[PDB]
């Protein structure tokens, strides 16, 4: 579970798969008013 | 919200789009105030 | 460098309550786990409980679960072992033990301490 | 195996109405 | 003494040639030439 | 004596005893490190406990552990086991227990030592070709060990199951398309084959939906008999430029290896997985923090 602040601004999300798991990226928590996406979670999913 | 998986097929009445084994699911919740990520087996319920 | 010392042992009426102490010294890093064992004479060792230090979470063996309670003083880094409602089968020498790592105590108390590296002198207890 | 919570106890799911033609609007936001 | 002046551009070209001569030396120290690293200390640390 | 002096190396080049007025530049003086700086994760240890309890799966359902932002002690883990084989690529067996990484991946399974030759990518066999394959890029290590009697909580399985055919039946029902395994990935056939192969030579098949390209997925599991003590295999992979934190060994936490004290003088540094020599300064923040 990840808490999200409530607002109305443009946001970016992203997801990739590596041998390390499933990586989740978002614009929030680092670059909120830009759009750059930084990883915020790695999920233990190892089947492709 | 997303469903992600490694194997896909059809439901009972032939409709496409059933994920079989462990399935990754990303659901927002809380009127868009949290993001909930889980990874498990969705068994379709009966009923109308 | 690491020294473990048990104390507080004595004889109490069966169904009583008692508390040991295990002074611990020689740790330069806070990431370790400390376990309690007992040895009944003429048999093999078997573990009772353990505390994982940085996390603080504790676990106990099946036999003495609930009956015993383990804790640690925040300033003395010494672990305890509270027995309540003792029984005649609880006559043995209580051992203290530790390890370099932090994740071995769970396997250790369920494999009579195969993974430990540090041992205490022990403390005999006999219940009347 | 985590405990995700209490299994739902309702008998029937809500009726879902698929109307693709109502959602076929075109607002382009290409990558820049 | 602007960019339209063609002899001034030659002066700048000569200065730039000096700079490029130095920069190739500086930049070829980060080349690995097929090794596991371009740092000798890293190689010494990682291998036998 | 060539290395005695500046004039000596003047003479040894030019190959002569009467070097002309050859006004060299000669070898330079480099500074000596007056200290050492180390930063890393504090109070957190990589947790190998799941490896200790429960039944270890087969080679084709190997379980994977991923460690980031922790301190590790691989020697402690390898002490609890009777190490049969221990071979590393692009890293040395002594180094894998002492270097700093950004991510460590430990894949463990139940493997009988008899097919040790089937674990290298060379000598393909059925294991490296259908079951488990390590990446050729990152440094790797491979471990074969036996659990001792004194370690009780690893529940021994019932037999050594492993895939021998994982192949795809095209719609023509004539062509057989082998399904090679890709590095650090599960075989495509793990969805049908059960955890333990009931009988040596059994067959499994499933029909693929048109979304998956139709056809059939056909697999077969072979079995090798148990041993007196369980034999397991470990695969270790390490990555370098992936996290802002690192996986480092544990040190002794009573040292003076602080940046703020040795500010302005040449020092060794091991800030995280990255290390070198340099001079630090207080300075205005300029990147992404
Ligand atoms: C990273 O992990 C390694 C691997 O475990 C670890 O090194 C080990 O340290 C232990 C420390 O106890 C060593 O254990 C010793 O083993 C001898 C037998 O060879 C025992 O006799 C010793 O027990 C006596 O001594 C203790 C005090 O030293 C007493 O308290 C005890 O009751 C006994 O009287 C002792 O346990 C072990 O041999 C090494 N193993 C190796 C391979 O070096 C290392 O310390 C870890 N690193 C960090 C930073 O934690």
């Amino acid at each position: 579970t990840y808490n999200i602040t409530e607002d109305e601004i443009l946001e970016w999300f992203g997801i990739t798969q590596t041998a390390q798991g499933v990586h989740l990226f978002s614009s929030r928590y680092v670059d909120l008013y830009g759009g750059n996406m930084f990883q915020f979670a790695t999920l233990p999913v190892y089947d492709t | 919200a997303f469903m992600l998986g490694s194997s896909v097929g059809n439901f009972s009445d032939g409709k496409m789009g059933r994920f079989f084994n462990h399935t990754l699911v990303l659901l927002p919740d809380g009127c868009g105030t949290l993001l909930r990520a889980f990874y498990c087996i969705l068994e379709p319920r009966s009923g109308n | 460098q690491v020294q473990l010392q048990e104390s507080g042992g004595g004889s109490v009426q069966a169904g009583g309550s008692l508390k040991l102490s295990c002074s611990v010294s020689g740790y330069t890093y806070s990431t370790y786990c400390i376990a309690w064992f007992r040895q009944v004479p003429g048999k093999e060792r078997e573990g009772l409980a353990f505390i994982k230090n940085p996390e603080g979470n504790t676990d106990y063996a099946d036999s003495v679960q609930g009956r015993f309670f383990i804790s640690q003083d925040t300033v003395d880094n010494t672990v305890y072992l509270s027995m309540n409602s003792l029984k005649p089968e609880d006559t043995a020498t209580y051992y203290c033990a530790g390890a370099v790592s932090n994740w071995v105590c769970g396997m250790s108390i369920k494999s009579q301490g195969y993974g430990m590296d540090y041992w205490g002198k022990g403390t005999q207890v006999t219940v009347s | 195996y985590v405990d995700v919570g209490p299994d739902s106890v309702k008998s029937a799911c809500i009726e879902v109405d698929i109307q693709q033609t109502f959602f076929d609007k075109t607002w382009p936001r290409p990558i820049d | 003494f602007t960019t339209t002046n063609e002899a001034f551009q030659k002066v700048q070209d000569a200065v730039n040639n000096n700079a490029q001569a130095l920069s190739k030396l500086a930049s070829e120290l980060s080349n690995t030439f097929g090794a596991i690293s371009a740092s000798i200390g890293d190689i010494i640390q990682r291998l036998d | 004596d060539c290395g005695f002096n500046d004039l000596s190396q003047l003479h040894c080049s030019y190959e002569s005893f009467d070097v002309e007025s050859g006004v060299y530049s000669v070898s330079s003086f480099e500074a000596k490190p007056s200290g050492s700086v180390v930063e890393q994760a504090e109070g957190v240890e990589c947790d190998f406990s799941p490896l200790l309890s429960g039944t270890p799966p087969q080679v084709y359902n190997f379980k994977r552990l991923v460690f980031t932002n922790c301190n590790y002690n691989l020697t402690k883990l390898l002490s609890l086991f009777s190490v049969n084989d221990f071979t590393c690529s692009q890293i040395s067996p002594a180094a894998i227990a002492s270097n700093c990484y950004s991510s460590l991946i430990l894949d463990y399974f139940s493997y009988p030592l008899s097919m040790k030759s089937d674990l290298s990518v060379s000598s393909a066999g059925p294991i490296s070709q259908f079951n488990y394959k390590q990446s050729f890029s990152n440094p790797t290590c491979l471990i074969l060990a036996t659990v001792p009697h004194n370690l009780t909580t690893i529940t021994k399985p019932l037999k050594y199951s492993y895939i021998n055919k994982c192949s795809r039946l095209l719609s023509d029902d004539r062509t057989e398309v082998p399904q090679l395994v890709n590095a650090n990935q599960y075989s495509p056939c793990v969805s049908i084959v059960p955890s333990t192969v009931w009988e040596d030579g059994d067959y499994y098949r499933k029909q693929l939906s048109p979304l998956e390209g139709g056809g059939w997925l056909v697999a077969s599991g072979s079995t090798v008999a148990m041993t007196e003590q369980l034999q397991m295999g470990f695969g270790i992979t390490v990555q370098y430029g992936t996290d802002t934190n690192s996986v480092c060994p544990k040190l002794e936490f009573a040292n003076d290896t602080k940046i703020a004290s040795q500010l302005g003088n040449c020092v060794e540094y091991s800030l995280y997985g990255v290390s070198g020599r340099g001079v630090f300064q207080n300075c205005t923040a300029v990147g992404v923090r």
